[PDB]
């Protein structure tokens, strides 16, 4: 079966330089040509460029043409995107895939290579609690989290009791702040009741920095 | 430049319905036009190709169809999975173009957010800024409206949001409203207010804490 | 007004064609896919064989389906090999001639002639030697035997001219070839 | 057994108050004098104040005089240190000891109850790590650790591997830097060879304000 | 005021041995001195009072003598526990005051400390301070010199400095120095050394690093 | 110059005692420590009892050792039961006015009257009714019969003029009595 294999991603500067790739099996290499299409974080597909089935045609996008290359070695199977003069705005999952022509559709895809370009560097996050009171008595229930701030670059993930309060929680999808780093939430509700027998701990993995967390989130007194 | 608008920009529909998105091009495509089908943080796959042919091994209940400047994709019966987020691609001149995409998400009862207010930690406090959050819960349909208000005073820009994907119980969405200030802002005032606006509220619903009793 | 001719090239009339076979995993070609000494100037000798072994055209596999549903026995993920080709059924030829300057007796205009009719046009076309896709001359034969039937060797061309989208038994060719006929009547 | 139990430690904002307190049994506790001796940490003992048997004569220091007060409560068998204009020096552990008349010397001592005055607030603890290279191989022995910096307030109890790591660890005492907020460290010696087939993950525990961190220390690259 | 100064200010003595700690007083204080046996972070004892009664409960191998201006604290043999530190007290007028302390701790061989540097992490550097830290590791005895050289300069100020209590297996101790600077500080410059002064090393260490390698 | 006199007390020649008795835990009284009826003016049956029961003086009780090395049976917490006190031993008592002011014929000037000897002398001096540690009237009976005995009755001190402090057996009295003869040979 036909496969598409990218390879290569990772965090870059702005301004500096990366080689996604792109190898290939199943098919015959040097009979199709290769496009990459790019994804930002949750946006459309966007159509990056494409390389013909001999290297002689090779078309770009009109917002990475005169910086990407697209390139390929008939004797490695592998097609290669080189991305130089990067910005903040190409960061997105580089995916290849396969077309006949250089002008028909795409088929087979690949699975996706992340690229992230920020001027930023990497930062640990700092995990504070989002303390319940009865400005979150809701029936009986109430709603309690913790805000991962400032850190740098995704993901981290938040779980809660080490793995036995699951039913009732969301995990936001991060924002990133004007300083390049990220904020997201999380939050769980339970029942009122419980807001005094029941100690809360969420846990929080920035393995791009190896740095864990763990913090009780406990009653404030908001009543005053 | 050639470019694909598509419509609606997302629909909401229930299993076993019709669906029907329009792509519609600025220039002829001809038949140089194709379909994606992309499930979330997946590989888009290829559902049709030539604007009216099956991509081998897609289910017969998908068909396409079209020419010139306006194109249609059409599911007979969708059918559980077919809940994706869904791409037109015309390939009849370079630079090649996508499609805005036409979400496909599940329509359930109309359901109202829980909305509760978190004021910022003493320990973020302390180190010189204040993220006040104001989160929305389990309601339904995505679209809300989150407004920050200082004493009243409509506050603008120094929000970001962000929503939770479509529950895999309920089908309901939950956006979460973080507010940024300066330590020296923050406590410069007293009442802070979240005001949400829902198809479930008949009146906005104000979440507010008064800052020296927290 | 006269068009001054520098060398002047042949265009077949082209019209497009394609094939494709696919073989079986417990075949001969096939192994964990498709053979690498397949190349865009292999044959199978499988295919619907009426082809013109010297002819200009393109050639390529991939795996198929592979299964209990698909043609070959123990569910193997089978080979399928295609050539897409241009092909000149009715011998027709155009002499194209380049104008490198108009002279008394608009850029890029070429004197196009048909040689059985001797009917004269006007039209763009490329320059000798660039298999431009858009305009006269996407396919140039270096000889009216070239042209006649597209041989492979006094012809040159871009092969994207012609798309191919397989499916399961058949494949979808496409064409992206000008024809002459389609720019030579209107300014004829 | 003749026995003296206080209580009523915590942290305070300098400029504030605190109440710590002594509650004796084992004799009579009105026919003898309490005297309170604090302990700045690391340092050695200074002596604080004195009621005599029946609260009559109280004397104070010349630093805390104007500012301590000591007083008495039969019925419990309680004596209690007021502690107000609290300041930063006055950080130490507090001792409450037995004496006779009220100028004797102490003989049966309490357990000290601590006092921490700054001007500070809870913070978390950064943990940064302390890479083994070629920079600390002393004879196929290598050091590696985790610098616990800018928290306040103590303690932070350092652990390595959730503990399957001791032999050979050092867990320094906290530093306490112009910022106002501590700086320990903490090593570990380990054999090279298991640098890259063993993992070391340092675990601080800074309950004070419920924050848990792990750090993974690996090697870097320092030979280019 | 009277001002209580004990001296030897710490000694190193063995099993067996004999020892003898002075307390000596600015003024008269009479016999009213009292002497005591603090273990770290433990409940301080009482061993003498009247400058000369042995505590009620104390060994033997302990005995207090003096007068006037000058005491002594005097172990016949010490034993393993006798290891502390030993405070007096005069308690001959209001304010009562205490000595310095003498901390009597174990004698071994000279042994030379491992010295290792370690740089500034990225996560660290990045947000914009540089804690450099010099570690001595396993050595006796405690006396050290810490000396900081950033580019063949000699630092002085930005250092602390932080001592384990003798080891309870090998009475050994380790030093750590910590060297905060500014992130531009750091940047400035090449070549940082920390260098050790300790008797079991025959010249002084200097273990650096070179900041650009790393 | 001349003494002004105001009220004026007598002060005692005072010598300080104080004893101790250790019962174990049995004897009745010992418990979990000492009985908390025990006070500052409790007497014991034991403690040598030619001591006066109506005389100026401090007592209390603690936890000695237990142990099969400490007196007691079992090794049970034991006992001390301890009285401190002052005493007028040879009877000698002065007469001692404050001096408000010096008039013809320097602050806190008071006549001592000797009784016997009718010795006078001049020395500081506490004001009436304050057994102010360190002065003359340090402890002040208010009457030449009760600085005869030193009555608890007719008497006021501090208690802390005498301290005490246990062993095993026993207990050591310390005295801070400021004596008068020694103020009153020197300042005669």
């Amino acid at each position: 079966q036909v496969q598409l294999v990218q390879s290569g991603g990772g965090v870059v500067k702005t301004g500096r330089s990366q080689r996604v790739s792109c190898a290939t099996s199943g098919f015959t290499f040097s009979s199709y040509a290769i496009h990459w299409v790019r994804q930002a974080p949750g946006k459309g597909l966007e159509w990056v460029a494409v390389i013909s089935y001999d290297g002689s045609n090779k078309y770009y996008a009109d917002s990475v043409k005169g910086r990407f290359t697209i390139s390929r070695d008939s004797s490695k199977n592998t097609v290669y995107l080189q991305m130089n003069s990067l910005r903040t705005e190409d960061t997105a999952v580089y995916y290849c895939a396969r077309s006949q022509a250089s002008w028909q559709a795409f088929d087979y895809w690949g699975q996706g290579t992340l690229v992230t370009v920020s001027s930023a560097s990497t930062k640990g996050p700092s995990v504070f609690p989002l303390a319940p009171s009865s400005k979150s008595t809701s029936g009986g229930t109430a709603a309690l989290g913790c805000l991962v701030k400032d850190y740098f670059p995704e993901p981290v993930t938040v779980s809660w009791n080490s793995g036995a309060l699951t039913s009732g929680v969301h995990t936001f999808p991060a924002v990133l702040q004007s300083s390049g780093l990220y904020s997201l939430s999380s939050v769980v509700t339970v029942p009122s009741s419980s807001l005094g027998t029941q100690t809360y701990i969420c846990n929080v993995n920035h393995k791009p920095s190896n740095t864990k967390v763990d913090k009780k989130v406990e009653p404030k007194s908001c009543d005053k | 430049d050639i470019q694909m608008t598509q419509s609606p920009s997302s629909l909401s529909a229930s299993v076993g319905d019709r669906v029907t998105i329009t792509c519609r091009a600025s220039q002829g495509v001809g038949t140089d036009l194709a379909w994606y089908q992309q499930k979330p943080g997946k590989a888009p796959n290829r559902l049709i190709f030539a604007a009216s042919n099956l991509q081998s091994g897609v289910p017969s209940r998908f068909s396409g169809s079209g020419s010139g400047t306006e194109f249609t994709l059409t599911i007979s019966s969708l059918q559980p999975e077919d809940f994706a987020t869904y791409y037109c691609l015309h390939h009849n001149s370079f630079p090649l173009a996508f499609g805005g995409g036409t979400k496909v998400e599940i329509k359930r009862t109309v359901a109202a957010p829980s909305v509760f207010i978190f004021p910022p930690s003493d320990e973020q406090l302390k180190s010189g800024t204040a993220s006040v959050v104001c989160l929305l819960n389990n309601f339904y349909p995505r679209e809300a409206k989150v407004q920050w208000k200082v004493d009243n005073a409509l506050q603008s820009g120094n929000s970001q949001e962000s929503v939770t994907e479509q529950d895999s119980k309920d089908s309901t969405y939950s956006l979460s409203s973080t507010l940024t200030l300066s330590k020296a802002d923050y406590e410069k005032h007293k009442v802070y207010a979240c005001e949400v606006t829902h198809q479930g509220l008949s009146s906005p619903v104000t979440k507010s804490f008064n800052r020296g009793e927290c | 007004l006269k068009c001054k001719k520098s060398s002047s090239y042949f265009v077949p009339d082209a019209r497009s064609r394609c094939t494709s076979v696919r073989r079986c995993r417990w075949a001969g070609d096939c192994q964990s896919g498709c053979p690498p000494h397949f190349t865009s100037n292999s044959f199978s000798d499988d295919w619907a064989g009426k082809m013109d072994r010297a002819g200009l055209g393109f050639s390529g596999c991939s795996d198929g389906c592979g299964g209990a549903a698909c043609g070959c026995f123990n569910a193997a993920p089978s080979c399928i090999f295609w050539r897409k080709w241009v092909e000149n059924p009715h011998g027709i030829i155009w002499k194209v001639s380049p104008c490198v300057a108009w002279v008394p007796s608009l850029t890029d205009l070429c004197e196009i002639e048909e040689l059985k009719s001797k009917k004269l046009a006007l039209a763009p076309c490329n320059q000798a030697g660039m298999g431009v896709v858009g305009k006269v001359g996407e396919i140039q034969c270096s000889s009216e035997e070239s042209a006649r039937t597209i041989k492979k060797d006094g012809c040159i061309w871009n092969a994207d001219l012609v798309g191919i989208e397989l499916r399961v038994d058949d494949a979808v060719c496409y064409s992206k070839i000008t024809s002459v006929e389609a720019v030579a009547n209107y300014s004829a």
